[PDB]
Parts: C-alpha cells; sequence; structure tokens
C-alpha cells in the first residue's frame, strides 16, 4: 500500500519501524489519487475478458 | 475416594492429612536453646504460665538444665488439622523417655514447645561442653526426621473435583462431582493402605511403581495409558493398535524393557541386527 | 470499523483494570494464596488468566 | 495525520542550505630535619596488631 | 487405644485378602468365611484384652473338587500367622517339621516385619514341598482386585501341551512372566506353568494371552 | 528494560503486547515479542534433533515384528508379541468409528428400541410393519426366539458396560454398519410404507448364521475356536443391536431381498477388513 | 541475594582482531625468545660462530 | 546492532592515582566497624579501598567523563542499594550511545541537553561537505551531549524511548498504536532512536513492528542470499 | 544472638556452665578468660526470618533514578513524596508487600493491611 503511494506520488516510502506513519494516513493518501482507499482494484480475466 | 463416602468433601480432609508427609520443620518459625538454672522455675514471661499449669497439675530432679524451645506458627497447624498433643506425643515416641516434653493449648497466643533432656544416673564430666551441641544436633533431626503424618515421599496433596459418568439409578449416564487427591511423589504401596481411599482405582504417573506393586499385566496397561496421555494431549489421534504393539514389545520379556541400547538391543535376536 | 475497535479498546483497558485491582490487594497482603501454589504464583495466573481471556 | 509517510532528502538539502586575622591561634616553626644525620638511617612505623593499650615503655 | 484397632483392622484386611487367595488357588474355601464381619473378627480372634492371638489364626484348606480333576496332583495347604514380629531360626525350623510332619504339601507363612537371613536361606529344604513367605503389609490390599489387573488362570499340564501344539511354539517362544511378579507370587507360579491372563479389549471386548513362567 | 522502575508488575512492563499487527508494536512490545518467538525457533531445531533419534530407536526396535499366516505377530526370532494382531485381526486402514447402539441410553429407552413381545399389548409389534403380522401375534414358537435375541441384547449391555466404564458408544469397528443398510435402502428402492415380506425366524436365523461366518481364524480346534469367537466379541455386539428384530422391521423397513443383500455385504466386507499375513 | 546470571550481557566480553592475534602474537614470541635461547646455549655447548 | 560499538581498554592505573588524589580511603586502613557507611570503588573487579562521600565522587567522575578527560569508554556503575562503585576499563565491554537527560530549571523539568542549535550545526557540517567552523560526533562527546552507555551500566540508569512524549512533562487517533506514557519524571538518559537496536540485516525490513517475530528472522538470513551489486568492481 | 567476642584476644566465646553458682559464664577457648553472660540465649535458628525486608536503605536512596516514585501519605510527617521497593528476599515465598521510604525523614513503613 505504502510503495503504490509512493509510485504515484514520486516520494521515497518510509518504512521505519517506530514512525507516527498508520495505515489509516496511508489509504488517505491513496485516496486522494483516485484509487481504493485499501488497495482493491476491479480486474479482468485475460482468457476471457 | 470411598464410593459411598466420594462426595463427602468434609471426610476428604481427613483423608488428605492422613497421606501428606509433614515434617516439623513446616510447621515451626524459629528454634532457641535457652538455659533455666533449675527444671522447675522459667525466665521467660512468656513461659511462667505454662510451668505453673503443668507443674501443678502434676523424675524431674536429673533433667538437664538446658531447654530446647519450638515456636510453631499458630496459621500452620490451622492449614492441615493439628494439635499440640499429638505432636507432643510424636516426639514423645520418637525417643521414648529420654526427654520431658510439654506444650501449650490451642487458645495461647503463642504455639511453644519446651523440651528437656534429662541426663542418666552415671555424672558424664566430658559432655558438659558438648552438652550444649547435643541439643543442637537432636533438634535438627527433630526437624527432619520426625515424621508427624503421612506417607513418605509424599511432598504435597491438592484436592480437586473431576467429573465421571456413572450409570444412573434409572439407566442412563450422568456426570456426577467426585473429590480427588493429586500428589506430587509417588509412595503406592504404602500409600494403597490408608483407609478410606478405593484400593480398586487407585492410580500413578510412573508405570514402574505399578509394575512392582500390581504386576506386568498392570504395568502394561498404565504403559499404555501413559504413551496414550502423551500421543492425545496435543489432541493427536493414533490407532490403538500400533500403540498396543509398542507396549507389548516393551513388556514381552517379563519386564519393562527400554528402547535403547540396554534395552531391546540387549536381547538374543542375531549380532548383525 | 470504528465501534469495534473501541469495544476492543475498552474491553483491554477493563482487563488491564482488573489487574490493577489484584496488584492492590497484593502489595496489601490481603489477598491469600490459591491451596498448592505460593502467593507470588497465585498472583501471576491470576494475571496470566485475565490477560489471556482479554485477547480472547 | 500520517507524519508524512515520504523520506524527504532531496529537496530538504536545499532548503537547509537555502534558510542559512586575630592571633587567636598558636604558629610554630617548621623546619626540616638536617640530611646530615639521615644517611645511612632508616625511619620506619611499627603498628601494633591488638585491640588493648601496648606501651612498651612501661608494659 | 486407637494404635490397637489400627493394627487390629489391618490383621482383619489381611487375613480377608489371605482367604481370597486361598480360594482364588483352587482350594475349598467358602464366601460366607471371605466376608467375615468386623465385629465377628473380633470376637473370634481377639482376647478380653483385645490383642489378638495370631496363632490362631493359622487354618487348614484342602483342593476342591474341580482343582483336582483339573491338577489331580495338589495336596493340603497350611496358612501360619507368626505371632513374634521378628521371625528367628527357631520358629522357622518348627514352621517347617509342622509342613513335613503332616504330608502339607504347601505352607504359607506370614510374619509382621522381616524374617532373618539365617532364616530365610533355610526355605527351600523339603522338597517337593513348597513355602512361601509373605509380609502383611504386603497383604492388606488385594493387588488382583484393581482395575488394571486382569485376569490369571493357571494352565494344567495337558492345557499347556495343547497350548503350544496348536500354535506350534516352544517354551522360549511364549511371553514370559517374572517368578518374583505380584501376581505370580499371588498365584504360587512355578517356572514351567502357563497362565492364561483374560483381559477386556477396547478393539475386541475380551482378548485372551498367555505367559510363561520364569 | 531499562526503561520501566524497579517493581513494575504491569501487563505493559511484564511483556503485553495491547496492540495488533495492523496497529503496530512499540519498542518495548516489538523486543518483548522478539523474545517469545526466539523460544519456538530454539524448540523447533531442538525438538527436530531429538524427535528424530526417537523415531529412529521406536522403528529400529519393532522392524522385525511381522504378521504371520497364523495371524500372530512374532518378531524375527519366532517369539510371540500378540496371538492376533490388534487382538481383532483388524487392518488398520478398514477401521471406522461407529456408535454402539445397547451401551448408551436409558433402561426405558433400551426397552422400547429392541424389546418385541407377542403375547401382552405392552410391547407389541405392529402388524403392518410386515406381510405376516396378523397371524404372528399369540405364537410361542416365535416369541421364545425373540426372547433368546433380547436376552442375548440385555447380556451384551452389561458386557459392554463392563468394559466401557465411562459410557463412551463411538468406538472404532471394522465395518461400517450404517453405510450398507443406506446402501440396501436406496439400491431397491424400498417402499417405506408397504409391508415388508420378512420373517421373524428369518431375521434372527439370519443373524445368527452370519455371525459365523464372520472368520478371522480357521483352526478346527477347540482353542482356535475359542480366540476365534473372542476375536468377534465387540463386532457382533455391533451387529447384534444394529440389525435387531424390531429396528430392522420398524426403523429400516427392510425387505427380504434387501435384508439378503446387506448380510452378503456384511460378510464381504469383513473379510476384507481382515489383516494380510506378511505385513510388516 | 540472587545468583548471578550467566546470560547477562553485562558479564560478558567479545574478543575481536585485536585481542584475538594479542594472545596469539604473545604465544608465538613467546616460542621465538625460547628457540633463541637454545641457539644460544646450542652455539656455547658446541663451540660454533 | 547498528549503533553499538566495543570498546578498546585504556591504562586503568591513572584512574587509580586520580580516585585516591580525591579521598579514596586506602583499603591498608580499612575497619568496617568505625565506617559502616562507605562505599567500596572497584576498578576492573580490583577493590582498591572505600569513600565516604560517593555521590560527589560519582559527580566529579561524570563530569570528568562527559567533558572529555577520562576515555568515554570507561563504565561507571554505583550501586546505591549495594553500596559499590564499579568502575570498568578494560577492552571487550559492549556500548551504545544515548543522549544525556538534566534538569535544566530554566524550563522547570528535566529535557534533553542536546538543543536545536546543536541539530542545526550538526547537519550545517554534514552538508558543507558537499566555511563555518567542523562539527562532527566527537564534537558531540566532548561537549557532554551524548554518552556511551554498555550493558552494566544500563542496571543504574532509567531510558526513554523518545523525547516526543516521555520527556515533557505529563483527541488521540484511532489508528495510532496504543504507546504508555510511562509517568515517570526522574529519566537519565533518552534513546537516540529505538529503531537502532535492530541489526544490518534488520534494518531493511520495511514495517518490521508489523510482522510476527519469526518472520523478520527468516528475512534477515534470506536478505543476504538476494542477488545484487556486492561491489563496484 | 547477639555474639560475644573474648576481651584479651578477641577471640569467639563460648558457653560454659559453673555448677559453683548454677549460672551462665562466657570463657575463651584459648585465652582463659571468663564473662558473665547477660542473657539466656545462646542459639537462634529462624526457618521463617524477615529480616534483610528493608535491606539496602542508605541516606541517598532517593537519589536514585530507578527506584519507582509514589503519592502516598508517611504516616511520620504527613508528606506526598517517597520511593518504594518490594522486599529483597530472593526466596520464593514472600507476599509482594511494598516497602516505602520517605525523602523527607527517611521513615520506612510499609503497605501491608493484614498483619504489619
Ligand atoms: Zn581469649
Ligand atoms: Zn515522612
Amino acid at each position: 500500500l505504502l510503495s503504490k503511494v509512493a509510485a504515484l506520488s514520486g516520494n521515497e516510502g518510509d518504512a521505519s519501524p517506530f514512525t507516527d506513519i498508520t495505515v489509516e494516513g496511508i489509504s488517505k493518501l491513496l485516496r486522494e489519487h483516485g484509487y481504493q482507499s485499501r488497495g482493491f482494484e476491479v480486474m479482468y480475466n485475460g482468457h476471457t475478458g | 475416594l470411598e464410593p459411598g463416602h466420594a462426595a463427602d468433601q468434609e471426610q476428604a480432609k481427613l483423608i488428605r492429612s492422613a497421606i501428606e508427609h509433614t515434617t516439623l520443620k513446616s510447621v515451626t518459625i524459629a528454634s532457641e536453646i535457652y538455659y533455666d538454672p533449675d527444671p522447675r522455675s522459667t525466665v521467660i514471661p512468656e513461659d511462667e504460665e505454662i510451668i505453673q499449669l503443668h507443674f501443678s497439675l502434676l523424675s524431674f530432679d536429673q533433667q538437664s538444665p538446658w531447654l530446647l524451645r519450638l515456636e510453631l506458627d499458630r496459621a500452620a497447624m490451622n492449614d492441615k488439622d493439628l494439635t499440640m498433643g499429638q505432636v507432643g506425643e510424636r516426639i514423645k515416641q520418637t525417643f521414648k523417655n529420654d526427654l520431658f516434653v510439654i506444650w501449650s493449648e490451642d487458645n495461647d497466643e503463642k504455639l511453644i514447645i519446651r523440651c528437656r533432656v534429662v541426663r542418666p544416673k552415671s555424672l558424664d564430666a566430658e559432655t558438659e561442653a558438648e552438652e550444649d551441641h547435643m541439643l543442637k544436633k537432636i533438634e535438627n533431626t527433630m526437624l527432619e526426621n520426625i515424621t508427624l503424618r503421612g506417607v513418605e515421599n509424599i511432598e504435597r496433596v491438592v484436592m480437586m473435583k473431576y467429573d465421571r459418568k456413572v450409570p444412573s439409578p434409572t439407566g442412563e449416564y450422568v456426570k456426577e462431582p467426585e473429590w480427588v487427591l493429586e500428589t506430587d511423589g509417588v509412595n503406592l504401596s504404602e500409600v494403597m493402605t490408608v483407609p478410606g481411599i478405593d484400593p480398586t482405582r487407585i492410580y500413578t504417573n510412573s508405570f514402574i511403581d505399578i509394575m512392582e506393586v500390581l504386576g506386568i499385566e498392570a504395568g502394561r496397561a498404565a504403559l499404555y495409558k501413559e504413551v496414550y496421555n502423551v500421543i492425545a494431549s496435543d489432541g493427536s489421534y493414533v490407532n490403538y493398535r500400533h500403540m498396543a504393539l509398542l507396549v507389548d514389545v516393551m513388556t514381552t520379556q517379563g519386564g519393562l524393557t527400554s528402547v535403547t541400547r540396554h534395552g531391546f538391543n540387549r536381547s538374543n535376536t542375531g549380532a548383525l541386527m | 470499523d470504528g465501534p469495534t475497535m473501541r469495544e476492543i479498546t475498552e474491553t483491554i483497558a477493563e482487563a488491564k483494570k482488573k489487574v490493577l485491582d489484584v496488584t492492590k490487594e497484593a502489595q496489601a497482603n490481603l489477598l491469600t494464596a490459591k491451596h498448592g501454589m505460593t502467593l507470588r504464583e497465585s498472583f501471576e495466573d491470576n494475571v496470566v488468566r485475565f490477560l489471556n481471556e482479554a485477547r480472547d | 495525520t500520517n507524519a508524512s509517510p515520504f523520506i524527504k532528502r532531496d529537496r530538504m538539502r536545499r532548503n537547509f542550505l537555502r534558510m542559512r586575622d586575630p592571633n587567636e591561634y598558636n604558629e610554630f616553626p617548621l623546619r626540616a630535619i638536617p640530611k646530615e644525620d639521615l644517611e645511612n638511617m632508616r625511619t620506619h612505623l611499627l603498628k601494633f596488631q591488638s585491640k588493648k593499650k601496648i606501651n612498651p615503655v612501661t608494659d | 487405644d486407637q494404635e490397637n484397632e489400627r493394627n487390629i483392622s489391618r490383621l482383619w484386611r489381611a487375613f480377608r485378602t489371605v482367604k481370597e487367595m486361598v480360594k482364588d488357588r483352587g482350594y475349598f474355601i467358602t464366601q460366607e468365611e471371605v466376608e467375615l464381619p468386623l465385629e465377628d473378627f473380633k470376637a473370634k480372634y481377639c482376647d478380653s484384652m483385645g490383642r489378638p492371638q495370631r496363632k490362631m489364626m493359622s487354618f487348614q484348606a484342602n483342593p476342591t473338587e474341580e482343582s483336582i480333576s483339573k491338577f489331580p496332583d495338589m495336596g493340603s495347604l497350611w496358612v501360619e500367622f507368626c505371632d513374634e514380629p521378628s521371625v528367628g531360626v527357631k520358629t522357622m525350623k518348627t514352621f517347617v517339621i509342622h509342613i513335613q510332619e503332616k504330608n502339607f504339601q504347601t505352607g504359607i507363612f506370614v510374619y509382621q516385619n522381616n524374617i532373618t537371613p539365617s532364616a530365610m536361606k533355610l526355605v527351600p529344604s523339603i522338597p517337593p514341598a513348597t513355602i512361601e513367605t509373605f509380609n502383611e503389609a504386603a497383604l492388606v490390599v488385594n493387588i488382583t482386585h484393581h482395575e488394571l489387573v486382569p485376569k490369571h488362570i493357571r494352565l494344567s499340564s495337558d492345557e499347556k501341551r495343547e497350548l503350544l501344539k496348536r500354535y506350534r511354539l516352544k517354551e522360549s517362544q511364549l511371553p514370559r512372566i517374572q517368578r518374583a511378579d505380584p501376581v505370580a507370587l499371588y498365584l504360587g507360579l512355578k517356572r514351567g506353568e502357563v497362565v492364561k491372563i483374560i483381559r477386556k479389549s477396547e478393539t475386541s471386548g475380551r482378548y485372551a494371552s498367555y505367559r510363561i513362567c520364569m | 528494560l531499562p526503561h520501566f522502575s524497579k517493581d513494575d508488575y504491569s501487563p505493559e512492563s511484564k511483556g503485553f503486547v495491547e496492540n495488533s499487527y495492523l496497529r503496530g508494536l512499540t519498542p518495548q512490545e516489538f523486543f518483548f515479542h522478539a523474545m517469545g518467538g526466539r523460544e519456538g525457533l530454539i524448540d523447533t531445531a531442538v525438538k527436530t534433533a531429538e524427535t528424530g533419534y526417537i523415531q529412529r530407536r521406536l522403528v529400529k526396535a519393532l522392524e522385525d515384528i511381522m504378521v504371520h499366516y497364523d495371524n500372530t505377530t512374532r518378531n524375527s526370532l519366532g517369539n510371540v508379541i500378540q496371538f492376533i494382531y490388534g487382538e481383532d485381526g483388524m487392518d488398520a486402514a478398514h477401521i471406522e468409528k461407529q456408535s454402539l447402539d445397547t451401551i448408551g441410553g436409558s433402561d426405558a429407552a433400551f426397552e422400547k428400541r429392541y424389546r418385541v413381545d407377542l403375547l401382552n399389548t405392552d410391547h407389541t409389534l405392529d402388524p403392518s410393519l410386515l406381510e405376516s403380522g396378523s397371524e404372528i401375534l399369540g405364537d410361542l414358537k416365535l416369541q421364545v426366539l425373540l426372547d433368546e435375541e433380547y436376552k442375548q441384547l440385555v447380556k451384551d449391555r452389561k458386557f459392554l458396560r463392563e468394559v466401557f466404564v465411562d459410557g463412551e458408544a463411538n468406538w472404532p469397528l471394522p465395518v461400517n454398519i450404517r453405510r450398507i443398510i443406506q446402501n440396501a435402502q436406496q439400491t431397491f428402492h424400498i417402499d417405506h410404507t408397504k409391508p415388508s415380506d420378512l420373517t421373524i425366524k428369518d431375521i434372527v436365523l439370519g443373524v445368527k448364521d452370519l455371525q459365523e461366518n464372520l472368520l478371522v481364524l480357521r483352526g478346527k480346534n477347540e482353542i482356535i475356536q475359542n480366540a476365534q469367537r473372542d476375536a468377534v466379541t465387540l463386532f457382533c455386539c455391533l451387529l447384534r443391536s444394529r440389525l435387531a428384530t424390531r429396528r430392522v422391521l420398524q426403523e429400516y423397513r427392510l425387505t427380504k431381498q434387501a435384508f439378503d443383500w446387506v448380510l452378503s455385504n456384511i460378510e464381504a466386507q469383513f473379510l476384507r477388513s481382515v489383516v494380510h499375513p506378511g505385513e510388516m | 541475594k540472587d545468583q548471578d546470571d550467566r546470560d547477562h550481557f553485562g558479564k560478558k566480553r567479545l574478543d575481536l582482531a585485536g585481542p584475538l592475534l594479542a594472545q596469539l602474537f604473545k604465544t608465538l614470541f613467546k616460542k621465538l625468545t625460547k628457540d633463541i635461547f637454545r641457539y644460544m646455549q646450542r652455539t656455547v655447548e658446541e663451540a660454533h660462530d | 546492532s547498528l549503533m553499538s560499538c566495543i570498546s578498546v581498554g585504556t591504562d586503568p592505573m591513572p584512574i587509580i592515582t586520580f580516585l585516591s588524589e580525591w579521598g579514596m580511603e586506602p583499603l591498608e586502613d580499612y575497619v568496617p566497624h568505625q565506617s559502616p557507611d562507605a562505599t567500596r570503588v572497584f576498578v576492573n573487579g580490583v577493590w582498591h579501598g572505600v569513600h565516604r562521600n560517593p555521590a560527589r565522587l560519582m559527580e566529579t567522575l561524570r563530569t570528568l567523563r562527559r567533558k572529555g578527560d577520562i576515555n568515554p569508554e570507561v563504565s561507571m556503575i554505583r550501586d546505591i542499594r549495594e553500596k559499590e562503585l564499579k568502575i570498568f576499563t578494560d577492552a571487550g565491554r559492549v556500548y551504545r550511545p544515548l543522549f544525556i537527560v538534566e534538569d535544566d530549571e530554566s524550563l522547570g523539568h528535566k529535557e534533553l541537553k542536546v538543543r536545536k542549535g546543536h541539530i542545526a550545526k550538526l547537519m550545517a557540517t554534514e552538508y558543507q561537505d558537499i566555511d563555518v567552523e567542523e562539527y562532527t560526533w566527537s564534537s558531540l562527546l566532548n561537549e557532554g551531549l551524548v554518552e556511551y552507555i554498555d550493558a552494566e551500566e544500563e542496571e543504574s540508569i532509567l531510558i526513554a524511548m523518545q523525547p516526543e512524549d516521555l520527556e515533557p512533562a505529563e483527541d488521540v487517533d484511532p489508528a495510532k498504536r496504543i504507546r504508555v506514557s510511562h509517568h515517570a519524571t526522574t529519566f537519565t538518559h533518552c534513546e537516540i532512536h529505538p529503531s537502532m537496536i535492530l541489526g544490518v540485516a534488520a534494518s531493511i525490513i520495511p514495517f518490521p513492528d508489523h510482522n510476527q517475530s519469526p518472520r523478520n528472522t527468516y528475512q534477515s538470513a534470506m536478505g543476504k542470499q538476494a542477488m545484487g551489486v556486492f561491489l563496484t568492481n | 544472638t547477639t555474639f560475644r567476642f573474648c576481651r584479651d584476644c578477641n577471640n569467639m566465646l563460648y558457653p560454659r556452665e559453673d555448677k559453683e553458682n548454677n549460672r551462665l559464664l562466657f570463657e575463651c577457648r584459648t585465652c582463659s578468660y571468663v564473662e558473665e553472660a547477660g542473657s539466656p540465649l545462646v542459639y537462634r535458628h529462624e526457618l521463617i526470618t524477615n529480616i534483610g525486608e528493608t535491606a539496602g536503605v542508605v541516606q541517598d536512596i532517593g537519589s536514585d533514578p530507578t527506584l519507582p516514585r509514589s503519592d502516598r501519605e508517611c504516616p511520620k510527617c504527613h508528606s506526598r513524596e517517597n520511593v518504594f521497593f518490594q522486599s529483597q528476599q530472593r526466596r520464593k515465598d514472600t507476599s509482594m508487600v511494598l516497602f516505602f521510604v520517605c525523602l523527607s525523614c527517611s521513615h520506612i513503613f510499609t503497605s501491608d493491611q493484614k498483619n504489619k
């Protein structure tokens, strides 16, 4: 989830163990980019579409 | 416990105290050596009354002036049902009549035992130097080598209420509670003879003592139960015949043969095997 | 969800308060050791039981 | 909120660089012993180890 | 006087166990005398003072008719209770003579604390008669009544011959049971005697095994 | 840790991780959690080595034990470990857990389920359960046969209770009778309403002679025959309980053709469950 | 007082390349000194240069 | 761990002489029954004497080490309960740096001696290399802002997880982890950063505190078997 | 027990009985020096002991940073600051009773409410 946000924002994710970073904070930023807050996406089967 | 008296919790305490090995060391706070000029008057304010009590109610000429005093805990003698009269006799029977003892009553605020060694008619001039040392010896052995009550090698006993399914008078199986004693340490031969327990159901964790007391076949069943418990402890299930075969092999030679190089590997099955 | 987390936080706090009460009785020596166990061992069993049940 | 999920080091370097008495006593002289008598003479300390009073002058 | 009652109760239980042992060995013992009440025991085997007279406790038993048919070689049995605690050679010597004098094929001796080595070594001295020594503390509880102890049945010479013939075995190929085994002592097994162990199996209900004394 | 004062017994001090993996562990919790995990890793290494030695020792002690053609379990020396494998002569691969219907239940339930009477009207058999339900009432020759069957069932319950003191009824047994009965009902499409053509004599004799064909040992001497009878004691108890006269006619509605099919399968299934000689 | 804990890291020492070489060098130098004396003794006794 | 270091050891004789000149009574005239309050002084496990005022002595020793008069690797432990003062100078002791916490009555509560001004000059020298006076790690050590602490000395200090919450005298986000304040007002040291307890291999895991402990151990071993660029040559 | 030591050579004294007066005397086994006893107690063995519960209390115990602080009331000076610690006995049979040391009067009290 953090890596997805970092690539979309062109930043380096901060994954140090003991920080104030929370999963909810990552989700909010991901939603600002037009993606599902929890990282889920609608996918299509490659065999049938 | 006895099937008729299994649910009687009051009788369980009687059996529990009748098998737990307790020594004077576990029911005492401190032991002191006091010197009294004569065996008729006391120097401690507390025992001023006890001597006046026993002496008035009542040989003492040759009693040694060195006194051994034992202070027992009020709570300790109440955790296990005990009275100073019984323990006083216990000391009196360890050494039949070679020392005099007086014990306070339960109503007393402090529980104290006073002991005096009586010297023989012949006078030993050399023993006066070690007279106190001898008292330090017997008191130590009086703290360790005294069996107030219970079976030796029995550390502690705890009461637990188990559920067993017995047939009901109607004909159905119903769960009734019974009081079961669990013990640390094993003395099967002596405990099995204690009155009040059910000798036809006593079980021991160590199958070795089962074999020595009940026989190889009883050891065979006990060995299987021990193995079954280990297998079933984690919830895993193994077919009976697999464990039965292992147990049968372990007891086929009229005894419990280990699975090490000192057991099955010492038989006569060919050097190459 | 939020409501579940609030309930979870309160549930753990209640268990901690229960542990706090026993830790105060032992300090006052008003706690009787369970039969066959020491005062310290009995206290630890009570604390472990409360915390284990709190997680469950 | 998330206290900055990202390690900002690309421009943070630039930002920091951009930011920049009465005579109520007794006094006696102290003179050294002549060294002419200290030669061929050793002065040691003797300590009697006991709880009582030991005085070779009288005891 | 509590200690006096404790010994009497222990002696009564030990007496009952011995009677059951004699009954199980194939001797004629009625069920009524096996279940003798405690008060009856204190009436017939005690005195005015209360202490029991163990000399009178000794009794004689004879093989039952069914046992004679299966084993037509078993004789009478004598059970003796020693009054003094420390068994000496003197009391041992008269006990063996009392057996050899009246053609007793087996004699069970019950002692309180121990038998001196000078007397123990004399036990195997009157063949073909056999002498078995039992400690009273060991007879207080009948081990055969324990749920873990199955039923042991001694096999006759003919039965042993058939057992080996039908399974085509040898005496060395059967499961072994020690002579010093508590159950074997309870049955007085000898070397070469095979006992049929009938025990309950959870896979077949009833299962029959055989063990040869060694 | 060097972050709490001495004599601190609070959960946060002695290793209570209040957070979840989603929320994250605080540095104190992380170290305490790491300490616990190290215990598991050490145990995994130590357990593997110790258990490996145990397995090798067990295998070497029993490697020479085999089931012989006389059904006895013997080692390389020929010594008999067991006079019949598993005390029943069956193969573990063919055993299934089944319920013993006689041991459990109350006495009233036992009487209602198995007892059949033709003289009195307290436990009578409904005449609509068989084609001969009218002439069956008032027969003494068949009544004694039913009495013997009930007497045997009562004896079985007594024996079973003495074996399983705890009253447990679910035990592993070779043949799954419940499945066989279901197959017969579904295979022949039992009507379940039309009265059956079975007779009381056929059922009692059909079950009785079936027990004779359940042969684990085939010796023609008394000792082996007694052993054969003992080996199928528990299975026969299950067989009698399931194939009871009342249960077959009342609960299963079995037909004579269906009943014969069930008996043949039970004989075939039992013979397939016997341990194969030469198995290690 | 409680018995000393053997696992206490404060009672443990780590020997790095420095101390490890020190003891190794000390042993080797001791051997070198012994060899020097043996040559001196041999030269005096055997009357060599 | 990342910030752990091992002492190389120094000569203990200068410290022994220093202790003697500051009132360390020799052991040849120490009568226990005439001074049952003196603190035993140990140097490298050698009982050199006793002191009547350990509190003043420890203050002098601590100040000298912080200013840079005694080698920072020297470890000093004052066991108040046991009345012992142990000084260790031998090599092989594992130690790590920590911040120093003092009263600083100007603010009324304990706070780190290191301030924002010190950090400002720290980064200035860091970024000027890529000319103000040089300011390196040694400067912090000589200024008494950081201190080397070994395992033995940790037994007599109180450390704070972080300066954000534990040092200041003392709604909450539902997503943040439950942090215990510990309500302690006697902190003597502060952790540089809790994440530094990890080693080289464990410092590559992202969010290792959101993982089950055994998984982190597996990654450490597997991180050493991953293809990469061991060297540029 | 109040061990007594010799006066002439500082050796350990031992109890001796004199029948001339049926009293208690302390004599030296090496230098022949006698001293009349003050108390009739000569040996004391303590199975359950409370000696050492407050061992380690010094005039500067409050200077310890590790020791926790508390807000309990000292019942000799009416103060709120104090440091508390558990018993120093390492036997696994002692209760968790706390011992409080006041930083104003150095008075040691206990939180026990059972026996005190
Ligand atoms: Zn002297
Ligand atoms: Zn105060």
